[PDB]
C-alpha cells in the first residue's frame, strides 16, 4: 500500500494530506540545552511599595503582572524549609545533605524597564502581607484557567482559603471570562513563580506557609492528563503499571504509551522538575498531554468508566481518534478486569483457600493474552454479556456532560 | 405536483427508476496495489 | 448509450443538459504564470496616523479597507523570525540557512491615489498599537465569514484576546448581517495580508506575536474541507491514507479524490502556500472544497459520522450527489471499520497473542469486503443496518441538511 493506482484507466495516485508537526518537548532534553530555569523578575525595588502596588492595583482592572511578579519574589523568601534529605534533578542540584533552602534557589536573572506606579501607591498596607495576599495571587492562576460556575467555586473558595488565621474580604470585581488575569497565565515568569512555589511545597509539605500550594497545585502536571490519567487506570484496575500497559491494543494508544514512557525525564521522580515542564518552560508541547495522547487517553478513561471509575464520567471524548476500535479494546480491558475479580484470602488461622482443587467461557484471570485469544475465539466482535457489562456500567449515569466519555460511553452502551 | 397528469402511471414509473437506482448501488473499488475486485466469481425474483 | 433513440416511431434524440463549466484552479498551475504574490498596499504613509485612521474609522460605520490594510503593514513588521531552518515553495525561495525575515517577504506592491481622512483622525492613539489592535482587525475575517450566534460567541472571545496582556475593551455597534466588515473578506489584499499573517506565524509557531492567528487561522485551507474531511476520515477510521483511499467505492468519489490528490500542489508540505491558495489568490476556485468534492466529502464525513466522528454529525449534505450509492458505500467503509476492530497486543513480556459462512469479512481489504458485499445480493445487511442505526440514534440536536440529519433518518427508525 505504499502506491496506490486507480483501476479503470490504471494511472497512479498519491493520497497524501495536510501534514501536522508541533512534536512533543521533553524535560530533560532541554537541559541538554541550558542548565538553569531563569526566572526574569525586574524591579528588586522596595516590597512594602510592591505589596501595595497589588492591593490597590488589584481592586480595580488594572495591576501589571511584572508587579505581582516581583511582589512574590518578596513575600517568598522564606528562605525556611532544611533539606531532611539530598535534592537534585536533570543534573541540576538544588541542595545537599540538610542544607537550607528557600523557594527560589531555582535561579533567578531580572529584567526590563518599565514600572507604572510612582513611589508609593498608598501605604496603607502593612505586612498582613506573605499571610495571605501571595497566597490570593498564586490562587488566582488556579482561577484564571477555568470557564464555568467553577469560577466562581474556585474562587468562592479560594478566598475562604485567605480567611486562615487573616480574615478579610475579597477583592476585584467583574466574576470572569477568562480575561480579568486570566493573563497571568501567559506570563512566563508568573507560571515559573507558580511553579515554584508549589514544586517547592511540594517537597516541604509540612510547612506553615505551605497553605499557599492552594491555587499553585493546578501547575503540577499542568498538561500530562493522559500521564495520570494511566496512574487511574491502574489504580482503578488494581492492576500493575507494567500490566495495564500490556493491556494497550492499538498501534497509536501504545505510540502515546511509549512517547509517555520515555525514559530519563523523573516522571516517576519523588520531587522533579518534571511536572511542571510547561509552567517552567522546559516544554512547550508536553507528551503527556490527552492532547498528544488521545487515543490513550480516550481509552484509558472509557475503560476506567466502564470499571466503575467516577472521575472518567467526565473525562472529554478526544477528536480524530480511532473511536471503533479503542471502545472496543476498552470494553474488553474493562470486561476483563471486571468480570473476574481479584478475590484472594488474605488473612487466615492455618486454614485457606489452596485454589487448584468451559467451552467459551470467558478467560480465568487478566492476561491480555488469554483475553485476546479469548477474543479473536470471539469472532473479533464484543460479546452480549460484555455489552450488557457494558451497558449496566453506563445506564443508571446521569448528569453526563457533552462530548465526555461519559456521555460517549452511555450513548454507546444504553439502549 | 403539476396538475392533470396520470399520476398513477408516473408514480409507478417513478417509483420503479427510485427503486432500480437505490436499491442495487454503484459501488466499485476505484483505487488499489495490485489487488481489486475481480466481480465475475440468484435464481428467482429477486431484483435485478 | 452514445446514441439514444426513441422507440415507436423510431427517431433519435440527443439528451443534452445546460452545461456546468467553472474548472477549478491548483496552487502550482499558477506560479506557471507568476513568482510572486502581489500584495498591492497603497498609503505607505505615516503608522502613527494610520493607526488613528482605523480605531476612529471603526467605532463607527466607516472604515476603509484600504486603511485597515495599510495599518497592518505597518503594525506586521516584526521583522522577527530567524528560519531556523530553510523555506521555498512552488519555486519562491523565501529564506534560507538562519535567514532573518517577516510577514512579508510574500512580494509587497503599491497601488492608486483615493484615501478617506486628513493629515490626523485624532492623535489619541498610542503604540497599545500592534500588540491587539492588528489581533483584533485581523480576528474580524474570521467573524466575517460566519452567520448564526457563533457571531457573537466568535467575536464574544475574538475580543478576550485582546484583552491579553493587553486588556481592552470591545468594539464597533451592530452585531452582524455579514455586512459590517465582512466586506473586508471580498478585499483581494486584506485576505492576502490575513492569508500571510498565519502563514508566517503558522511557521514561527513560537513567536510572541503569534497570538494574532486568533482570526487569521480560518484562512489556512479556506475552500479545502474535502481535503480536511479526508484526513478526518483516516484519523477516524484509524487507517492509512492510502487504504483509506482504496474504500472509494464511486466514479464520482474516485474522480475528485484524483483531482484532490493532484501532484506538485504542497498539499503534504509542512509550511506550503497551498493551504492558501483561496486567499493569496492562487485560486479562485479551490479544487479541495467541499462544493467541487461533494460526493467525495458527503461519503467521507457520513462513513466518519457511522465511525462515530463527532464533526460529521454537522457536515452540510451536498446536494445533486447520487446519494443512494454514497451511503451505501459509506455504511460498508463504516461496517467494516467499525465491527472488526483493530485489536492488537502492543507491550508483552516474553508472551504475547500468536494470532493463526457469509459472516462479514476479517479485516478492512476493499476487496474482501467487496466480495462479500456482491455475495450479500449487494444490498446492506440487517446487522450493518443496525450498526447504522446504533450509530444514530442516541444523536440529538441534528441540524437540518446535515450529513447528521441524513444520516438519522436514512437508519433510525
Amino acid at each position: 500500500s505504499v502506491t496506490v493506482k486507480r483501476i479503470i484507466d490504471n494511472t497512479v495516485i498519491v493520497p497524501k494530506l495536510p501534514a501536522n508537526e508541533d512534536p512533543v518537548e521533553y524535560p530533560a532534553d532541554y537541559f541538554r540545552k541550558s542548565k538553569e530555569i531563569p526566572l526574569y523578575i525586574n524591579t528588586t525595588k522596595s516590597l512594602s511599595d510592591l505589596r501595595g502596588y497589588v492591593y490597590q492595583g488589584l481592586k480595580s482592572g488594572n495591576v501589571s503582572i511584572i508587579h505581582v511578579n516581583s511582589y512574590l519574589y518578596g513575600a517568598l523568601k522564606d528562605i525556611r524549609g532544611k533539606l531532611d534529605k539530598d535534592w537534585s534533578s536533570f543534573g541540576i542540584n538544588i541542595g545537599k545533605a540538610g542544607d537550607t533552602i528557600g523557594i527560589f534557589d531555582l535561579v533567578s536573572l531580572k529584567a526590563l524597564d518599565g514600572v507604572l506606579p510612582d513611589g508609593v501607591s498608598d501605604a496603607s498596607r502593612t505586612s498582613a502581607d506573605d499571610k495571605w495576599l501571595p497566597l490570593y495571587l498564586l490562587g488566582l492562576y488556579r482561577v484564571g484557567r477555568t470557564q464555568m460556575p467553577e469560577y466562581r467555586k474556585k474562587l468562592m473558595d479560594g478566598l475562604t482559603n485567605q480567611c486562615k488565621m487573616i480574615n478579610e474580604q475579597f477583592e476585584p470585581l467583574v466574576p470572569e471570562g477568562r480575561d480579568i488575569f486570566d493573563v497571568w497565565g501567559n506570563d512566563s515568569n508568573y507560571t515559573k513563580i507558580v511553579a515554584a512555589v508549589d514544586m517547592f511545597f511540594h517537597m516541604f509539605k509540612k510547612h506553615e506557609c505551605a497553605s499557599f500550594r492552594y491555587g499553585t497545585i493546578v501547575s503540577r502536571f499542568k498538561d500530562c492528563a493522559a500521564l495520570a490519567t494511566f496512574g487511574h487506570l491502574c489504580k482503578i484496575t488494581g492492576m500493575s503499571t507494567e500490566d495495564v500497559t500490556t493491556w494497550i491494543l492499538n498501534r497509536e494508544v501504545a505510540d502515546e504509551m511509549v512517547q509517555m514512557m520515555l525514559p530519563g525525564q523523573e516522571i516517576d521522580k519523588a520531587d522533579s522538575y518534571m511536572p511542571y515542564l510547561i509552567d517552567f518552560g522546559l516544554s512547550s508541547k508536553s507528551p503527556y498531554s490527552s492532547v498528544k495522547n488521545p487515543a490513550f487517553h480516550f481509552w484509558g478513561q472509557l475503560t476506567a468508566l466502564l470499571l466503575r471509575s467516577t472521575r472518567a464520567r467526565n473525562a472529554r471524548q478526544p477528536d480524530d481518534i480511532e473511536y471503533t476500535s479503542l471502545t472496543t479494546a476498552g470494553l474488553l480491558y474493562a470486561y476483563a478486569v471486571g468480570s473476574s475479580a481479584d478475590l484472594a484470602q488474605q488473612f487466615c488461622v492455618g486454614d485457606n483457600k489452596y485454589t487448584p482443587d468451559t467451552t467459551n467461557a470467558p478467560p480465568q484471570g487478566r492476561d491480555v493474552v488469554e483475553w485476546l485469544g479469548w477474543f479473536e475465539d470471539q469472532n473479533r466482535k464484543p460479546t452480549p454479556d460484555m455489552m450488557q457489562y457494558a451497558k449496566r456500567a453506563v445506564m443508571s449515569l446521569q448528569g453526563l456532560r457533552e462530548k465526555t466519555i461519559g456521555k460517549y460511553a452511555k450513548s454507546e452502551f444504553d439502549k | 405536483q403539476p396538475d392533470d397528469i396520470e399520476y398513477t402511471s408516473l408514480t409507478t414509473a417513478g417509483l420503479l427508476y427510485a427503486y432500480a437506482v437505490g436499491s442495487s448501488a454503484d459501488l466499485a473499488q476505484q483505487f488499489c496495489v495490485g489487488d481489486n475486485k475481480y466481480t465475475p466469481d440468484l435464481t428467482t425474483n429477486a431484483p435485478p
